[PDB]
């Protein structure tokens, strides 16, 4: 148990970084699909300024 | 005293559990590459494999031992998408 | 894709095997505690007697009376064979050998050995007479009622290990065997294994009961050899449930020192070597245990179904309420409660 | 593709093929004395509707609620270490509320049969 | 370690007039704590079961002619006289703990006992056995179970660091 | 927090972490490396992981962007850590995970190649095992002596390693 | 398989059923033959009319032979089971199973001994050599 | 032909007659109350003399309560 | 009860904006729970995802109207036994 | 590989088939035999949502003691049945369509939150969004869902679990109750 604590801040800075890179991966992408029409892909629908990872995304 | 033909078929169901299993272990163990099996899986276990699975390239359990990782593993992370559940 | 099609070929030509020479067996052992030969006359040593029996019965014709229901006739011998032998996955030959590993083995052990309730309870309506329902009610009620102890003598195992893993179990139990703290456990597990497959210690229906041949009698054939099969599949896998959780699994005893003095190096004649011991201990625990049945079936007389049912709910339930008491307040009095 | 359900899916087809050897191998040659119900040579009547013991019913009606507590108790062996010192005693409390049900039960003799056989308890007393 | 409550908590909240001393008292110190008169509720209601069966069989009998009750049933009219005279025991005086009704009696002890553990250098409401999240639980199930008395017995055995005081 | 059922997908993104934030090295080793020089690199990093969660906590729902230069230094101290482990006894180092490969990852089964490279470890790197939580009056479970619970197969490598170094008087 | 299996229904009812009794005893094992008494017709391949057959009986064994899977074989053990017996001439004897079963081997003998019924059995299971299932339907 | 005396008439001789007469009664309820009353009774003393009780397992990763001091190192 | 306890014990998926919210209606009488709105506004679309939704189904809208489609880095599926192929 | 992607769907049209042979059997016990098979279609959507812990507590517990019950009671008593004839329900047919109508849509509609009502039944189809499920590294020990369960009927619930003993104890004390004839 103290052996897997003693592992969980480095794993959780690892997917931590890639939650970041992907999630504005994806935000990029709907900003470069929505181009011309007029459309807020910056704006998130939480009324909270606070940054949440995507989810729920079109069937690839 | 004690009579062979009756333990005989009893001799038989003993050497046939026991090629079985001699059998199945040695499968096992080809099917891991030599090594043997996990046989319980925590959820941690079980996403340390597939982060594992992602290190070493393809393999299994290769198990390498490297100071820093290789480029394509910033890049080949993966996410998993799950269908509607209607 | 290769690999897990030979293992699982390989593991069910193994079982498979075991349960047609446990009644070639059953007939040798009853014989010479009777002071009689078992059958010599079908092979060299009388062995492959059962196919001459499963060859014969698959030529038997198969007669449907005109009371009965033909479908459902038929469908009771599948559904019984396949509950007696899908129980089969579970049992461990050695860490982690499985034919399907999952995190709770035993909730699936303790369902499908409730699956098994039905084939005696459906096939009575099939053929429905009112002498043979009757005797479906017996045996289903008594099936019923010592499936209760057999559950509750599991829920107390759990207990020690509070994992529902099968080979965590065994690997608990590598400290020492839960048989040797639980000593009336074992006693009474044995009779409720006895019970749950109407052994005759305690059968009342294949001989008594206004049938002459149990509820199965008025049949031939392949709805013959499917019950025959599947109350030898029932005996030998409660007998590895006896196995796993009461008795060491596939331990025998320590063996690194011996491995220390003959080997240098993993290798696949090791592993090969560890398999043999590990199941060699498995299957002897189970050939004990199978004699134990064959013998218990030599000595004794049968029971009324009051005997029966008194038995069951007024003496060895209200002892099983006493044991639920203590042994949690045991695990509590010492500072010892098992981790996940 | 685990082995698990190779399993599952590969007992059936054996036994769809010991019944299929046998339908097919097997002659059918049926006749009306041949059909009919087996009670030792003796065709008979069969009645209706027959009676039966209220122990009978008894037996499987009770049974589910002491199945339900047995199931009721697999949650708790399995969290045993979590709940220290306080659902144990909480479990306690849930099984001998359970234990005052079953004295009721054996008090009553509810799944006992009597006997109707009596030896004539009444003596004989004359004139 | 063991003492903190990790909780936010009402400080000093009278229940009525007079200012409470337990937001759930343990067992031991109710128990211990209780006047002379609250022993006599106790043997008030021993003795009032079987003179109650007594009495209700001299008003109107069973079999049509008086006679007195078995003692099989004063045997048990006596245990739950005992049941009822310790239920009410129990609640009488868990009232005073929360202030609902005179404690100045109590109270002095109190200062006196809290006063006693600290200089014996120990904590001020228990060592327990159970981890603070399992206190926590425990005493959100055993706070103001007095209340409900109707329906269920419910007491107070774990000894958990909250009973709505400062310090 | 839930795992995927019914007929997940897997998808990767061929993208790149943006201009803004610094590039850093990632950890390369794996579970049986990993939960070998866990408790060193629980020792070396104390501070540094505990400053990732405190600031992870501090800054609720933030999360992931606003403690990103924090967790840089996590990963950065423990391939520091694992770095000189290779480099002091990368041969004792790779019979303990060896063990560890078999056994189930059980840190039960393993102990007479973990007293090898403990010892290594505090002699060259000078970091030691301890487990925290642990009031006196309560032994360590891996300096115990005959444990009840003994691995099923001692590996061959670690118990002739054990014996020669009895032989040469180090341990 | 016909033979190394070989299951007989239990009919025996007066003196010849002891006898074969001794066939079930330890020094004449039938367990060794592969011989075993389901008694019940629907399972057994043969019958065993085994002592006399009365009036009041013959429908009786008559509807357990017509129960039993069709093949069937049936051996008629004793005296009193082959033409009456010695209750030849009795006005209720059915003077032979022969009227009502037909009938593969005659095993003679008032008692007729634990030897000769086994010899009996061996003579069925010799009919069972060349019976000829399969070169049958090739039309020898 | 054995009669019940009843648990009231005596107490100790009705004991006496459950173990003689009614033993998978009498030995079920011994084992029954073997436990909660050895668990009530035997407990402080071994928290006394045997051992006392474990520390408790983390369950999360084990937050301090501070405030964040500055640390230096791995900044490029 | 049971308000906030995940399937492994841990706290739920919604956790963060119910207890932001319950931190909103704790400092609040009544009569002025108007501010209180967006908190429960991010909580029940927390649980649901209907804006979120709304949100996709207006950029794909977009997307399946364009003969070029896809001009940015994409997105690559791969099957299960090849988490970390190349 | 998408092969495995329409199995929740069939099993939701093999749980509809399913029903159809229930209320249209013309022996009895036949038609409990098809509700023992929607139990096994449920444990199969259960094992296929993720919950594979519930599965087994519902072939353990609804197959092999509520089914095992009913059966046991079709067997030994005397129930008259008719068949499904064309003449009888042909009657019922029209309240029986209207009533697939309303009640199909009005239990698809209360999951939704707009004030028109036709917005409310569109949310109900507007599912086909994939959620997306990321690896957190939050989670120390293997507790399964069943230790959750434990823990919560134990400690915040131990109250639901003690009134529970007496639901329990409810279910012994009546039906002896009944079928005694004391004396
Ligand atoms: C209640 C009244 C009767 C009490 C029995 C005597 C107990 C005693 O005096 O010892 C105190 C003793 C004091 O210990 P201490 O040395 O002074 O200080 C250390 C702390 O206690 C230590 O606290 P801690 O924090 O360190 O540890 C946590 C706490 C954990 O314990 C708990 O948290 C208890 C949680 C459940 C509380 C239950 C309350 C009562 C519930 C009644 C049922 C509700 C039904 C509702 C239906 C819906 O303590 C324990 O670990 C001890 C648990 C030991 C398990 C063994 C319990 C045996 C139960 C059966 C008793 C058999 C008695 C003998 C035969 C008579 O505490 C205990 O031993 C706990 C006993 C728990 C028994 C509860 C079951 C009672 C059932 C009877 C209810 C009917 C009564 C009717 C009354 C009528 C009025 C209306
Ligand atoms: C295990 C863990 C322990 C927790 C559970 C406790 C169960 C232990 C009970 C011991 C039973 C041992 C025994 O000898 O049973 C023999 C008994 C055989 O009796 P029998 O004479 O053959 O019955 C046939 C006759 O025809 C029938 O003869 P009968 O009609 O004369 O009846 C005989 C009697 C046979 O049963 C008994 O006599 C045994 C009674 C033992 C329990 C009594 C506890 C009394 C506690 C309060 C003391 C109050 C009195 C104090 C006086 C004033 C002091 C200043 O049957 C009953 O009447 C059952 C009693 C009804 C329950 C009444 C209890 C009132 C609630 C009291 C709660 C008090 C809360 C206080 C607050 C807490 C403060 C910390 O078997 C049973 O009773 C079955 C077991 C059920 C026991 C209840
Ligand atoms: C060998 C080594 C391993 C052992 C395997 C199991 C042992 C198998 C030994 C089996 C030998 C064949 C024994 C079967 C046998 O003779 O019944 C003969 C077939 O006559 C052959 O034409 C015989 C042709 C049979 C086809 C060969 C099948 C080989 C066994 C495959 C397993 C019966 O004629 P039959 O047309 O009147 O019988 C038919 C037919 O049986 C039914 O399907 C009809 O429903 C019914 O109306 C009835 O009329
Ligand atoms: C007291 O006398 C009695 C006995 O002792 C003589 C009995 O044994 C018995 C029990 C009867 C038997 C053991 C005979 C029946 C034996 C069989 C039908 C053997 C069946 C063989 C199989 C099913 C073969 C299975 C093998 C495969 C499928 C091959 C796998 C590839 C009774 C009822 C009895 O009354
Ligand atoms: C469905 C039938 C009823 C449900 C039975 C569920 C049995 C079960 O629990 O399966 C568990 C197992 C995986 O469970 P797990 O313990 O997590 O495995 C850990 C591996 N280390 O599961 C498996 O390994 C394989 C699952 C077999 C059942 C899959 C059948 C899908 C049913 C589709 C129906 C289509 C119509
Ligand atoms: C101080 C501590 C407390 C001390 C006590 C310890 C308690 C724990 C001990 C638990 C062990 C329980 C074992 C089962 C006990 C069964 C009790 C019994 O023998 O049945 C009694 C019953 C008669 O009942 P009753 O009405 O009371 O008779 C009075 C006559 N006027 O008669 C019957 O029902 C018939 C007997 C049936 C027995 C089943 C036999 C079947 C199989 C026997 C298994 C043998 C195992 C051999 C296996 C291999 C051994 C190497
Ligand atoms: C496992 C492998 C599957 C094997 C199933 C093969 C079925 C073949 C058996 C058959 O032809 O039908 C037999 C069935 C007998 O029933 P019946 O004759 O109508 O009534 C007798 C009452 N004493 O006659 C029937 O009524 C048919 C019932 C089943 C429907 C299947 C039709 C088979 C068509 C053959 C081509
Ligand atoms: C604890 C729960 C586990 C056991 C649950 C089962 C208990 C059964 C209680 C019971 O049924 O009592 C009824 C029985 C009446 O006997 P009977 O006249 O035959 O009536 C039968 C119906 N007509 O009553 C009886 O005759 C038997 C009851 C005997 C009660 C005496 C027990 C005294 C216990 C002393 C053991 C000491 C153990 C050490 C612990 C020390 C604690 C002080
Ligand atoms: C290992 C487990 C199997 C060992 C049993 C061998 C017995 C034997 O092979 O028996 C020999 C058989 C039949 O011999 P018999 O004439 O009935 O015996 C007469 C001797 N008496 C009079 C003493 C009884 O001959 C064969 O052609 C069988 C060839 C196919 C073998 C199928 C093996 C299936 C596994
Ligand atoms: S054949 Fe002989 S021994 Fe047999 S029953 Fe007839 S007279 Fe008796």
């Amino acid at each position: 148990l103290w052996a897997r604590i003693y592992l969980m801040p480095l794993l959780q800075a690892e997917e931590d970084r890639q939650t970041v890179r992907r999630s504005i991966a994806q935000l990029e992408r709907e900003k470069e699909i929505m181009k011309g029409t007029g459309f807020d892909v910056d704006k998130s629908v939480y009324n909270d300024g606070k940054f949440h990872a995507p989810a729920l995304m079109i069937p690839p | 005293a004690i009579p062979f033909e009756a333990l005989l078929p009893y001799g038989i169901i003993f050497g046939l559990l026991t090629a079985g299993g001699g059998a199945m272990q040695v499968l096992h163990v080809y099917r891991n590459g030599g090594v043997r099996d996990r046989f319980a899986i925590d959820q941690w276990d079980s996403q340390m494999m597939e982060r594992d699975l992602r290190l070493n390239g393809g393999q299994g359990r290769k198990q390498v031992d490297q100071a820093t990782a290789p480029e394509a593993f910033k890049h080949n992370h993966v996410w998993k998408s799950e269908r509607p559940l209607i | 894709m290769i690999i897990n099609i030979v293992e699982i070929l390989i593991f069910l030509v193994c079982v498979l095997f075991s349960v047609a020479y446990l009644t070639v067996a059953e007939r040798k052992t009853l014989a010479y505690m009777q002071r009689r030969l078992g059958p010599n006359f079908v092979g060299y040593y009388g062995l492959l007697q059962a196919f001459a029996d499963a060859v014969k019965l698959l030529l038997k014709e198969i007669v449907l009376p005109k009371e009965s229901n033909y479908i459902i006739l038929v469908i009771s011998p599948l559904i019984t064979l396949i509950t007696a032998l899908i129980g089969w996955v579970v049992i461990p030959l050695g860490p982690g050998i499985t034919l399907g590993e999952l995190n709770l083995g035993i909730l699936f052990s303790l369902a499908i050995g409730s699956l098994g309730v039905f084939g005696s309870l459906l096939s009575g309506w099939s053929s429905n007479s009112k002498y043979s329902l009757l005797g479906s009610i017996r045996s289903t009620a008594q099936l019923i009622s010592y499936e209760l102890i057999l559950t509750s003598i599991f829920i107390i195992i759990i207990m020690f290990v509070s994992s529902l893993n099968i080979t965590t179990i065994i690997e608990t139990q590598r400290v020492v065997w839960y048989c040797i703290p639980l000593l009336p456990l074992l006693l009474i597990f044995f009779i409720a294994s006895v019970a749950e497959t109407a052994r005759p210690p305690f059968d009342l229906t294949e001989s008594e009961s206004e049938l002459v041949a149990g509820y199965f009698t008025e049949y031939s054939g392949s709805p013959f050899v499917f019950f025959f099969l599947a109350e030898y599949s029932n005996i030998i896998l409660i007998s590895a449930f006896n196995g796993y959780l009461l008795l060491g699994g596939y331990l025998s005893f320590n063996y690194s020192y011996l491995f220390n003095i003959l080997f240098n190096d993993y290798s696949y004649v090791s592993f090969l070597f560890e398999g043999l011991i590990n199941s060699s201990a498995y299957a002897i625990k189970l050939v004990f245990l199978m004699f134990s049945f064959i013998w218990v079936r030599a000595a004794f007389p049968r029971f009324t179904y009051d005997n029966l049912i008194n038995f069951c709910w007024i003496i060895l339930l209200p002892l099983l309420f006493g044991i639920f008491l203590i042994i949690p307040s045991t695990l509590y009095i010492f500072d010892s409660f098992p981790t996940l | 593709m685990n082995t698990f359900i190779i399993f599952i899916i590969l007992i059936p087809i054996v036994g769809f093929a010991l019944l299929a050897v046998n339908i097919l191998l097997a002659v059918y040659k049926p006749y009306n004395e041949k059909l009919g119900a087996f009670e030792c040579g003796l065709t008979s009547f069969n009645q209706t509707r027959l009676a039966f013991n209220a122990a009978f019913i008894l037996v499987a009606i009770l049974f589910l609620p002491f199945d339900l507590e047995i199931s009721t108790l697999l949650p708790y062996v399995m969290s045993i270490y979590l709940v220290s010192n306080y659902g144990f005693t909480i479990v306690l409390l849930f099984l001998l509320i359970l234990i005052i049900g079953f004295v009721y039960e054996i008090n009553t003799n509810a799944l006992k049969i009597n006997k109707h056989n009596k030896p004539n308890t009444d003596s004989l007393i004359y004139k | 370690s063991s003492s903190t409550p990790l909780v936010k908590t009402s400080v000093n909240y009278s229940y009525g007039d007079y200012p409470l001393i337990d937001a759930d008292p343990h067992f031991k110190r109710v128990v211990g704590y209780m006047r002379p008169s609250d022993y006599g509720v106790i043997g008030l209601a021993t003795a009032a079961l079987p003179a109650g069966i007594c009495f209700a069989e001299w008003l109107d009998p069973v079999k049509g002619k008086f006679a007195r009750p078995s003692v099989k049933f004063l045997r048990v009219a006596t245990m739950l006289g005992f049941a009822v005279g310790f239920g009410a025991a129990y609640a009488r005086s868990s009232l005073r703990f929360f202030g609902v009704t005179e404690n100045a009696r109590e109270y002095k002890k109190d200062e006196a006992q809290m006063a006693a553990r600290k200089a014996a250098g120990l904590e001020p409401y228990g060592t327990s056995s159970l981890t603070p999240e399992l206190q926590e639980i425990a005493a959100k199930n055993s706070a103001h179970s007095i209340a409900g008395l109707f329906i269920f017995p419910w007491f107070n055995f774990v000894n958990h660091p909250y009973h709505g005081r400062e310090q | 927090p839930r795992e995927a059922a019914a007929h997940w997908v897997p998808f990767e993104d061929k993208a790149n972490m943006p201009d803004n934030v610094p590039d850093v090295v990632e950890v390369g080793a794996t579970s049986a490396p990993l939960l070998s020089a866990s408790y060193f690199i629980g020792a070396k990093c104390k501070p540094y992981n505990d400053d990732f969660m405190l600031c992870r906590e501090e800054s609720q729902g933030s999360g992931a962007i606003d403690c990103l230069k924090e967790g840089r230094r996590v990963t950065r101290c423990a391939v520091s850590v694992i770095e000189d482990i290779n480099k002091s006894c990368l041969d004792e180092f790779r019979l303990h995970w060896q063990c560890l490969e078999q056994n189930n990852h059980q840190l039960s089964g393993c102990r007479k190649a973990e007293a090898l490279l403990n010892k290594c470890v505090f002699t060259k790197l000078n970091l030691e095992k301890k487990i925290p939580g642990l009031r006196p009056d309560e032994e360590p479970v891996f300096l115990k002596k005959d444990p009840w619970i003994k691995p099923a197969v001692d590996d061959f490598k670690s118990v002739r390693a054990y014996a020669e170094a009895k032989k040469n008087g180090t341990l | 398989a016909r033979q190394g299996s070989f299951w007989p229904v239990t009919f025996g009812l007066a003196c010849c059923a002891v006898e074969m009794m001794h066939v079930s005893a330890p020094r004449y094992d039938q367990d060794r033959l592969g011989i075993i008494f389901r008694a019940s017709p629907r399972q057994s391949d043969i019958m065993i009319v085994a002592g006399t057959l009365t009036n009041k009986m013959a429908p009786v064994l008559r509807q357990v032979y017509d129960q039993m899977p069709e093949p069937r074989w049936v051996i008629s053990m004793g005296s009193c089971a082959n033409g009456g017996g010695y209750y030849h001439f009795s006005y209720s004897v059915v003077r032979g199973c022969d009227r009502i079963v037909p009938v593969d081997v005659y095993v003679p003998g008032c008692p007729p001994t634990s030897e000769a019924l086994m010899y009996g059995v061996f003579q069925l299971q010799r009919k069972m050599r060349n019976t000829k299932i399969t070169r049958m339907w090739y039309r020898k | 032909i054995n009669a019940n005396p009843g648990f009231w008439n005596g107490p100790f001789r009705y004991l006496r007659w459950s173990a003689h007469n009614r033993p998978h009664l009498f030995f079920a309820f011994a084992i029954g109350i073997a436990g909660p009353v050895a668990a009530l009774t035997l407990t402080p003393l071994r928290r006394k003399y045997l051992y006392p009780d474990h520390s408790p397992l983390p369950q999360s990763y084990p937050l301090p309560q501070r405030a964040r001091e500055g640390l230096t190192g791995f900044d490029d | 009860t049971a308000a906030g306890i995940s399937l492994t014990g841990g706290r739920n998926r919604c956790f963060s904006e119910w207890q932001s919210f319950m931190h909103c209606t704790a400092k609040t009488d009544a009569k002025s729970r108007a501010q209180c709105l967006p908190n429960f506004e991010d909580y029940m679309e927390c649980l649901h995802h209907t804006k979120e939704k709304a949100r996709l189904r207006e950029i794909e809208s977009v997307l399946k109207q364009k003969k070029e489609g896809l001009e940015a880095p994409p997105v690559k599926v791969i099957p299960v036994k090849a988490i970390g192929l190349v | 590989m998408y092969l495995t992607y329409y199995f929740i769907e069939i099993t939701i049209f093999l749980a509809i088939l399913c029903t159809i042979f229930i209320i249209s059997a013309k022996n009895p016990m036949v038609s409990i035999l098809y509700m023992i098979a929607l139990f096994v279609i449920a444990a199969m959507y259960l094992y296929l949502i993720g919950l594979g812990i519930f599965s087994l507590l519902y072939i353990m517990i609804y197959i092999g003691a509520i089914a095992v019950l009913f059966l046991f009671i079709i067997t030994l008593l005397d129930i008259n049945s008719t068949e499904l004839s064309v003449k009888s329900n042909i009657r019922d047919l029209p309240l029986v369509l209207i009533s697939l109508i309303v009640l199909t849509i009005s239990g698809l509609m209360i999951y939704s939150n707009d004030s028109i009502l036709i917005n409310k039944l569109l949310e109900a189809f507007g599912n086909d969004y994939n959620t997306i499920i990321t690896q957190d590294w939050f989670n120390i020990e293997n507790t399964t869902l069943l230790t959750t369960i434990g823990n919560v009927l134990l400690t915040n619930n131990a109250f639901i679990l003690l009134v529970l003993a007496i639901v329990l104890l409810l279910g012994i004390i009546g039906p002896i109750s009944i079928t005694m004839k004391h004396k």
